């Protein structure tokens, strides 16, 4: 509760900005203090839930996402004079619904590590690489290693002629406009793909083949970003760090990370949050401490962002940002980064054609519709529970609304009966069985349909509908369970809600 | 980081359904990896991944009464497979 603390994690200069801080106090008398707790990020959403946490917190924009969904951040005000000292693209990172939620301060993004000794002009061309590697290859070397395994890192290549994650535009994502298996990203698999089938690359390389053979001299290039660079700093290595290589014509498009401050919506200091932030903290004095106590590596703010880019390191960083694509921080990203991973796994080892992955890749990602479980029982997403004309396509005319934050988004036309759980342990989700169990019974004997949603569709819902089937049939979980799953086949309850469901079990045949 | 507890929830005499405690890793992870082998056999485990959302999987055309070893890992977006995994030993 209280009335100036400022959460930041322990990886950074957080004395540094205790510094900016205390120049704060000698101006303002308001004392700011900066605890840097473990498991921050995991602590501020059970703690701003209630009350009593930090008034600014500092993390990666995209887990704000979460936090703004929970409300648990207000709508900062900057001037609109105050957002031309930073980067225009930084702006896009701290939004949620179009609002802004957030300050940006620093940016990351990967590069292209080079060994100048193997390598002292790098190719500008992901085109001239193959040629590069021929060359290298009689003399033991390779021309690139890098992580093929998780699509953060193989993105950029896939990106660059045209493929993207989720459409933005006027400050929202459209969760049904993926770009997964469009032209521009078959092309940049298949120019991947076409890498590893000529033996340029190996399919297996991971992050830490790929890092071990750059450090040790094996490898000219690799793709990393700034948190790689003290590892190679420690071995034989003269590097360099520069702009990644164009595919077609056009740049590369790494995902970017946003650094960024957050006002808790539950406190009252709104006011002296924005000071010290607007104010105090991004001014090239502000960061400058912050940098000096642990650097920030390239930073939002235009003015001291010149003076960092005097490293061509942290210049390259920008560069490849401003080329590169906001990190999305929608919930559905996650199912993004595994459906394009097994793509690019498919496709590299020869099981099915670029143009099969992607596309399977392109319907794993982007939203799909309600399920039909029962002819009057339905499962599915938030996103669903918001298309009225689909739901009455379907014959819907009631809801179970398993949420603690989503609306009823069409009252008055549907039945609702809501469930307010978190998707976590402590969720006693097992006591509204009986309740869900009877309206679903209710809407069924007056002729309805009932539509059961959660946030994915994947484990609250999910559970409330297994828990129908067992009551209503006295059958066992792993038999219900069976059943959901050969319909819908993402359902998996949480760790808790799975011992919950075996304790009902044994109830419901009793 | 890394999932803490590991159970089997239902089982037939070949196969096993699996859950594990997902919610204690961090936003980070994008998938899990499951292995499994016959306790003290010479074999390589067999392995395959699911996504990080899943906190479920089944493991299936095991042979009857074989002791197990049972190993998640989770996947990070950035790094890929971490380190300490959680196991458990089972028997068909």
């Amino acid at each position: 509760i209280e009335e100036l603390v400022i959460w930041i994690n322990g990886d950074k200069g957080y004395n540094g900005l205790a510094e900016v801080g205390k120049k704060f106090e000698k101006d303002t008398g308001i004392k700011v203090t900066v605890e840097h707790p473990d498991k921050l990020e995991e602590k501020f959403p059970q703690v701003a839930a209630t009350g009593d946490g930090p008034d600014i917190i500092f993390w990666a924009h995209d887990r704000f996402g979460g936090y703004a969904q929970s409300g648990l951040l207000a709508e900062i005000t900057p001037a609109a004079a105050f957002q031309d000292k930073l980067y225009p693209f930084t702006w896009d990172a701290v939004r949620y619904n179009g609002k802004l939620i957030a300050y940006p301060i620093a940016v990351e993004a990967l590069s292209l590590i080079y060994n100048k000794d193997l390598l002292p002009n790098p190719p500008k061309t992901w085109e001239e690489i193959p040629a590069l590697d021929k060359e290298l290859k009689a003399k033991g070397k390779s021309a690139l290693m890098f992580n093929l395994q998780e699509p953060y890192f193989t993105w950029p290549l896939i990106a660059a002629d045209g493929g993207y994650a989720f459409k933005y535009a006027a400050g929202k994502y459209d969760i049904k406009d993926v770009g997964v298996d469009n032209a521009g990203a078959k092309a940049g698999l298949t120019f991947l793909v076409d890498l590893i089938k000529n033996k340029h690359m190996n399919a297996d390389t991971d992050y830490s083949i790929a890092e071990a053979a750059f450090n040790k001299g094996e490898t000219a290039m690799t793709i990393n970003g700034p948190w790689a660079w003290s590892n190679i700093d420690t071995s034989a290595v003269n590097y360099g760090v520069t702009v990644l290589p164009t595919f077609k014509g056009q740049p590369s498009k790494p995902f970017v990370g946003v650094l960024s401050a957050g006002i808790n919506a539950a406190s009252p200091n709104k006011e002296l949050a924005k000071e010290f932030l607007e104010n105090y903290l991004l001014t090239d004095e502000g960061l400058e401490a912050v940098n000096k106590d642990k650097p920030l590596g390239a930073v939002a703010l235009k003015s001291y962002e010149e003076e960092l880019a005097k490293d061509p390191r942290i210049a390259a960083t920008m560069e490849n940002a401003q080329k590169g694509e906001i990190m999305p921080n929608i919930p559905q990203m996650s199912a993004f980064w595994y459906a394009v991973r097994t793509a690019v796994i498919n496709a590299a080892s020869g099981r099915q054609t670029v143009d099969a992955a992607l596309a399977a890749a392109q319907t794993n990602a982007a939203a799909g519709g309600p399920v039909e479980i029962l002819p009057f029982l339905y499962l599915g997403s938030a996103y669903h529970a918001s298309r009225k004309d689909m739901l009455d396509a379907l014959g819907i005319t009631a809801l179970i609304n398993v949420s603690a934050n989503c609306p009823n988004h069409f009252e008055g036309h549907y039945q609702y009966k809501s469930i307010p759980v978190e998707d976590n342990h402590k969720a006693d989700i097992s006591s509204w069985f009986n309740e869900a169990i009877d309206f679903i019974d209710s809407i069924k004997n007056a002729g309805g349909r009932v539509f059961v949603h959660s946030q994915a569709g994947i484990s609250r819902s999910a559970t409330i509908c297994l828990a129908y089937l067992m009551r209503t049939n006295r059958v066992k979980l792993d038999e219900a369970f069976e059943f959901v799953k050969q319909r819908r086949s993402i359902i998996s309850p949480n760790f808790s809600f799975m011992g919950q469901l075996l304790q009902f079990e044994s109830q419901v045949l009793a | 980081s890394v999932p803490t507890n590991l159970e089997v929830v239902a089982a037939t005499p070949t196969s096993l359904l699996i859950s594990w405690d997902a919610y204690s890793s961090s936003y980070y992870v994008y998938y899990y990896r499951i292995t499994y082998g016959e306790t003290g056999g010479n074999s390589p485990v067999q392995e395959f991944t699911v996504p990080g959302s899943k906190s479920t999987a089944t493991i299936s055309g095991l042979k009857p009464g074989v002791d197990y070893t049972i190993t998640v890992y989770a996947g990070h977006y950035l790094y890929g497979l971490l380190s300490s995994p959680i196991s458990i030993n089972y028997r068909t």
